[PDB]
């Protein structure tokens, strides 16, 4: 019964799609045994592969990034000292049924994409 | 157009009136 | 400004202008008092140094009123020494404790003690080097949270907002302005957080046994196009340029403290690229 | 431990391995996951098993018993179903 | 280069009287401010009242939840099932603690997550809490708080008297899994001799109380569970009982509040960010001008027409609701005293703010009315809510939208009965609601008696569509020509002079809201003309890369064409065939580019350059 926001959803999918999808893979995917790890660049690039209506990057996006880390649903394996710089690693922290309530509530499949 | 000249055209227009 | 994912998965005239800008930029101070009033803090992203402008805010608006300035572009700010410039200057309490959320926990129940006495806080880059973690930002979010402190700020990273989250932004009552100046970074890029001449110069003050040293190394390098410890302790030793083995291993940690050598495991190579050497070697005959 | 040569296991290895017996063992069907991650942490916090010192689910761990130690508890244990005892043979 | 960057210091001081109302009198005395800190208590105060009108039931829950375990081992907890918006609850939890301390029945303690990033902090900052809690009702150094003061400094005040101690954890997910568990089992060890009850914060759901606690630290555990309200709910009560409220004169538009909803749902669910973005557009609406200090009640209002200078007529004059009315007049004699004779429009202002408050509550009386009209029908085309019919009947015109067409035609299918039901209802609400919010209000006599014949001739369509298909068309005509083409125009078909009391300006307040720094970067560099307005420097296309360019742009346009590895040498050759000092000017330009994030050095590597925005 966790209710987020719209942006918040994509975001949150988007880094379940980056922890389990194999980044190898996401050439193939969006161009158009443990959770992996990814950067907050190849987390927004899933975002924006998935989102189909491109908004911008504002304070508001990253910030949702940073609540979603304090919320526990995404954590910080790596780094953490260097979040800026790009060598700072996360990891989605849920389950697939959490992913596909969300993608109910959203209108947009995930099993396409998984 | 800008008000300036929207005023003073239609107190032109008033006083041609 | 809507980036494209897939460049990731494929991988005179001016000083005018500049004048107008700032001009244009100096005539928002009132607005931005009127903001500060009602409990909004000012924040600049735009492109070049915003250091002339906010001096500008400080100088020509708030030359009477209590201004702790914090020049986060520095290398070698902590955030106790803000604290404990608060604690001690402004409200004359003597040095901070040292866990800092406590400090910030003191200074809120003294100013809450002194309504009509208000702090401005102008902190040139928000993003500095040492206010890149997300201690200082939690610090400086509880901070502006205070009534009576007045914050402005700067900020020029492009990865700033990835350590506010939404309660950090919450007590940062931020108020965005677009302040984009086109000055280059003189004070910001000045400090310490952003060769063959050197070696002969260094070379020139070493004694004549350091020097027989080191052209034993330059012609090992040179004939082998990093050499042992041992062929170089033989070397010496056979030359007359050492008396035991604790000279020369005194002699190499020289050599690695003004960089000429680099010890590697015991193997010593020069960084320096085998033409050079050569035009070296002949400049030393 | 006996089919890797006493590599290292997770929650999710386990699980699966008992969820392919449980399905088949008429007296453990309606166990839910969430009682089996409790029975695990049982097992964690009374050390027999230890970490190899990451989410809870997905830790790597040891075991800290021989085999010889459960094949006699398998034998000194009192009213152990016949389902249970037929599984651990094989 | 300057006096004020120093080489050794970091922070300045300019302390000017520090010891141990910023603005001055000449704008705290205009009526503009005045006006602006009044509506904006009144809003303040009516948002507060909802929110602890919200928050009164799971308060009383939790208040006997601690004192039921006062007339009473594992320790008593409460898990409070709140929201995303971490700041939101903090304003919950003081409520709760002042309604403890009313009773005298416990003594509250908050453990933030910052203060507990061990047990020995944890523990030393809850017997220092509670302490200086029971201190603070009617000072120990930190490291002298310990378990057993706490003991015995209970056993010397209450054991006399049974006070509970409180322990409030407001971030439950952002504390230590391990810190958090040995303090439970703390406080576990110590029940019976002290009266623990542990309230928490949790935000996200009770899984991850499920998963945090372990086997061991459980089983000492009898949580029992609250709910509180979703954000979307307080937010909707919020926008139904206070910005969509007849009493105030402040209305946002239809583009401001939608942008305002817009951040909420999409974005964050903090009702307190909503609250400030109101208060920034309150702002930027009120300091226009000594002219938009009219935006109150009636009397006031004309206290102000008769204190305004001549400036502020001036912008009244300037906003362009104002020229239709000025082109609509035939007479040429009354342009010449409306335009230059200023105490003849002094004269006039009265009629017209009397028109616009009149015409804002009949569009609230009439939004209401078609809300509850249109919203019951399936498939909602116009939406259910009504902030949602007051976006749309404020953006557009709402008659020659199709989405109304296809609203007349899903209700023209309706059958007599449920169609007259339909109807009664919206009836006796609109008249409920004439009867509760418009009468006390004043100029809400007028507003009655202007609507309400309107609603009669309508009741009484519904008589005659009862006593005898056909008349259902009627019934829709007169719902339409009697409420709907008159009361519910569009923004643009206002009253003259409606501007001093909407809010339009949706740029400005979405630049200083919504900050967007990398749009900022990338467009002084990819066009720096469109910032420094330079003769010279203007590109038809964004990469033709000019060679008049400032020092960095060139540098950037160079690139952002490469690969995502950058040679040093090969770009400087580039440099310098589009433009030594040169090598000064490539190198201050690698500082700077460095500097913003957008490349960093490869010291790893052979000096070379790495981009990291690609």
């Amino acid at each position: 019964s966790l209710e987020l926001p719209y942006y918040a959803k994509f975001l949150l999918i988007a880094a379940f799609l980056a922890s389990h999808n194999a980044a190898k893979q996401d050439k193939r995917l969006f161009v158009k045994l443990g959770p992996k790890s990814f950067s907050i660049d190849r987390l927004l690039a899933i975002f924006y592969a998935i989102l189909e209506e491109k908004v911008g990057l504002t304070c508001n996006l990253l910030s949702q990034i940073s609540t979603l880390v304090h919320l526990n649903l995404l954590s910080f394996v790596s780094g953490e000292q260097n979040i800026m710089e790009g060598s700072a690693r996360l990891q989605c922290t849920i389950g697939l049924e959490f992913v596909l309530q969300i993608g109910k509530v959203v209108g947009f499949n995930v099993r396409q994409y998984l | 157009e800008d008000y300036e000249i929207w005023k003073a055209r239609m107190l032109a227009k008033a006083q041609a009136k | 400004f809507v980036p494209e994912s897939d460049g990731y998965f494929h991988s005179a005239e001016h000083e005018g202008s500049i004048n107008a800008i700032m001009e244009e930029y100096r005539s928002y101070f009132p607005k931005w008092m009127c903001i500060l009033n009602e409990g909004f803090n000012i924040l600049l992203y735009g492109l070049g140094s915003k250091h002339q402008l906010l001096q500008s805010f400080h100088r020509e608006v708030l030359h009477k009123q209590t201004v702790l300035v914090v020049n986060g572009f520095f290398p070698s700010l902590t955030i106790k020494d803000m604290l404990d410039s608060i604690t001690s200057d402004i409200l004359d309490a003597g040095i901070s404790p040292a866990n800092p959320h406590e400090a910030v926990d003191m200074i809120e129940e003294e100013f809450a003690l002194i309504p009509e006495t208000h702090l401005f806080l102008i902190v040139h880059n928000l993003d500095g080097a040492m206010l890149r973690n997300v201690k200082a930002q939690a610090i400086l979010s509880r901070l502006a949270r205070i009534p009576n402190i007045h914050l402005l700020a700067s900020i020029d990273h492009i990865n700033t907002p990835l350590l506010w989250d939404q309660g950090k932004l919450c007590s940062f009552n931020f108020s965005w302005w677009d302040c984009t100046t086109m000055l280059p970074y003189t004070n910001e890029t000045a400090f310490e957080n952003s060769a063959l001449s050197s070696m002969r110069s260094v070379f020139s003050s070493l004694t004549t046994n350091s020097r027989g040293i080191y052209m034993l190394i330059v012609k090992y390098q040179l004939k082998n196009k990093g050499m042992p410890f041992r062929d170089l302790y033989s070397s010496c030793r056979e030359a007359f340029l050492v008396s035991s083995d604790l000279a020369l291993r005194a002699q190499l940690t020289e050599f690695l403290d003004h960089k000429l050598v680099k010890s590697k495991r015991e193997q010593l190579t020069i960084p320096i690229d085998g033409a050079l050497l050569q035009q070296f070697l002949e400049e030393q005959e | 431990s006996q089919i890797y040569d006493r590599d290292s296991f997770n929650f999710e290895i386990i699980y699966a391995r008992f969820s392919k017996f449980a399905k088949v063992s008429t007296t453990m069907q309606a166990v839910e996951r969430s009682i089996v991650l409790k029975a695990f942490e049982h097992l964690r916090i009374a050390e027999l098993i230890m970490p190899l010192t990451v989410q809870k689910e997905f830790e790597m761990h040891k075991l800290a018993l021989t085999y010889s130690q459960i094949h006699h508890c398998m034998q000194r244990y009192q009213a152990l179903p016949t389902e249970v005892a037929q599984w651990a043979q094989s | 280069m300057d006096p004020t960057i120093s080489v050794s210091k970091g922070c300045f001081v300019y302390k000017n009287g520090a010891t141990r109302s910023l603005l001055g009198k000449e704008v705290v005395q205009q009526p503009f401010y005045e006006e602006y800190r009044k509506a904006w208590n009144q809003i303040n105060d009516h948002i507060a009242d909802l929110q602890h009108r919200s928050y009164a039931r799971t308060l009383e829950q939790l208040v006997d939840f601690v004192v039921g375990q006062a007339e009473r081992e594992v320790l008593p907890t409460a898990a409070l099932l709140t929201g995303i918006n971490q700041p939101d609850h903090l304003s919950q939890f003081t409520a709760l603690t002042q309604r403890l301390h009313a009773q005298r029945a416990a003594m509250v303690c908050v453990l933030q997550s910052r203060d507990c990033a061990t047990l020995k902090a944890a523990v030393e900052t809850l017997v220092f809490g509670l302490v200086e809690d029971n201190a603070e009702v009617e000072r120990l150094r930190r490291s002298q708080c310990t378990m057993k003061q706490l003991k015995s400094w209970y056993t010397n005040n209450f054991d006399s008297e049974r006070r509970q101690l409180v322990v409030i954890l407001p971030d439950f997910e952002c504390f230590n899994a391990s810190v958090l568990q040995d303090l439970i089992l703390i406080l576990s060890a110590h029940c019976g001799s002290l009266p623990f009850v542990l309230v928490l914060g949790v935000a996200t759901a009770m899984t991850a109380v499920h998963g945090t606690l372990p086997y061991h630290v459980s089983s000492k555990i009898r949580l029992r569970v609250f709910q509180t309200q979703a954000a979307p709910t307080g937010l909707n009560e919020v926008l139904d009982k206070v910005l969509l409220s007849p009493k105030y004169a402040f209305h946002l538009s239809g583009k401001t509040f939608k942008f305002l909803t817009h951040i909420f749902l999409y974005y964050d669910f903090s009702i307190h960010g909503f609250i400030q973005g109101f208060k920034y557009c309150l702002m930027e609406h009120f300091f226009g001008g000594n002219a938009f200090a009219l935006c109150t009640d009636y009397s006031k209002a004309l206290g102000r027409i008769k204190q305004l200078t001549h400036e502020d007529m001036e912008t009244i004059r300037r906003l362009p609701s104002f020229r239709p009315y000025v082109e609509q007049i035939n007479d040429c004699k009354r342009i010449i005293a409306v335009l230059t004779d200023d105490d003849y429009l002094k004269k006039k202002l009265p009629q017209l703010l009397r028109d616009c408050l009149l015409h804002f509550l009949l569009f609230r009386c009439s939004l209401e009315f078609l809300t509850e009209l249109v919203g019951d029908l399936p498939r909602c085309p116009l939406g259910k809510l009504r902030r949602e019919l007051y976006v749309n009947c404020l953006n557009r015109a709402i008659i020659s939208t199709p989405e109304y067409k296809e609203c007349l035609q899903m209700l023209s299918f309706l059958s007599k009965d449920e169609f007259v039901a339909k109807v009664n209802r919206a009836l006796e609400r609109t008249e409920q609601f004439l009867v509760e919010e418009i009468a006390p209000l004043e100029l809400g006599e007028a507003c009655t008696a202007v609507l309400r014949p309107k609603l009669e001739a309508i009741r009484l369509a519904v008589d005659e569509v009862v006593k005898a298909g056909r008349a259902l068309q009627k019934t829709l005509q007169l719902i339409e020509t009697q409420i709907v083409q008159d009361h519910l125009r569009a923004l643009q078909d206002a009253p003259p002079i409606h501007e001093l009391f909407v809010f339009s300006d949706i740029a400005t307040v979405r630049r200083n809201i919504i900050g967007a720094p990398r749009a900022a970067l990338h467009t002084a560099l990819n066009n720096p003309h469109f910032y420094m307005q330079c003769k010279c420097c203007e590109l038809q296309d964004q990469s033709l890369l000019v060679g008049t360019l400032p020092d960095l742009s060139v540098v950037y346009k160079l690139h952002l064409e490469c690969g995502r590895m950058i040679n040093l040498f090969d770009w400087l050759q580039a440099f310098r065939s589009v433009v030594p000092q040169i090598q000064a000017r490539f190198t201050r330009a690698v500082a700077e580019l460095q500097f913003l994030g957008y490349i960093k050095m490869s010291k790893r590597k052979t000096d070379h350059a790495t981009r990291l925005t690609w």
